[PDB]
């Protein structure tokens, strides 16, 4: 259900900050092939690594970027025992934050 | 005290629940469930941040369960944490990410940044 194009990062909240900031950066800067925009997913607690992560890309682009939110909830599902399967299902509140490119004021 | 609350310039007469790390959400909802019941009450804000921001989505995104049809605005922010340092007194502030979300019956902006449609039922 949800998308998983070059352009869909789901962020991880345990790795470092900065250098997770700095790929980030990257896809939106190219080496070309810049993304005028990405997708940045927080599940879970990984919700306010997406907000700080977004924020910051907008902060340091000198008015070129903008950002904004959507929320949703989504079903995580693994198995705990084969299969009579015994299957372990989660809900999980979610952010989903457009990072764009724009011209400046 | 501290100003208007947030989304005052789209809904000043919402009701404005601050989600903390201490709150109960069952308890929460029961109150803007019975809110929200209401004629009266048009919209509803839930907001928060730091250890109490994935908690504030979990609120909006219940309520929006029990009631379908609800209009969306998510903002995103940052608020201050003090910190007290003597380690290798000292009063330093860092800001933690947060959000606030606003619920209305009536329709909003749709082109206005953090704008989500109702859901359908």
């Amino acid at each position: 259900r949800l998308p998983r194009r070059p352009n869909d990062i789901y962020v991880n909240m345990k790795t470092d900050f900065k250098a997770q900031l700095a790929r980030c950066q990257k896809l939106l800067d190219g080496g070309q092939n810049a993304c005028s925009e990405i997708y940045i997913h927080g599940l879970g607690l990984a919700i306010n690594r997406a907000i700080n992560i977004a924020l910051q890309l907008q902060a340091g682009s000198f008015g070129s970027l903008q950002v904004a939110a959507n929320t949703s909830t989504v079903e995580l599902v693994d198995e705990l025992e084969p299969e009579e399967p015994l299957t372990r299902i989660r809900n999980n509140s979610a952010i989903h934050i457009r990072v764009f490119r724009v011209t400046p004021k | 005290g501290p100003g208007s609350g947030p989304f005052a310039d789209l809904a000043p007469g919402a009701v404005h629940m601050r989600v903390k790390e201490g709150s109960k959400i069952r308890n929460l909802m029961a109150f803007a469930t019975a809110s929200m019941a209401q004629p009266a009450t048009r919209a509803i804000v839930f907001s928060g941040c730091g250890r109490a921001t994935t908690k504030t989505v979990t609120c909006a995104e219940i309520l929006k369960r029990r009631l379908a049809g609800l209009h969306q605005v998510t903002r995103l922010r940052y608020r201050s944490v003090r910190e007290v340092w003597q380690s290798l007194s000292l009063s330093v502030l860092k800001n933690v990410p947060g959000l606030a979300i606003l619920l209305s019956k009536d329709a909003l902006d749709p082109r206005q940044p953090g704008y989500q449609p109702p859901n359908p039922h």
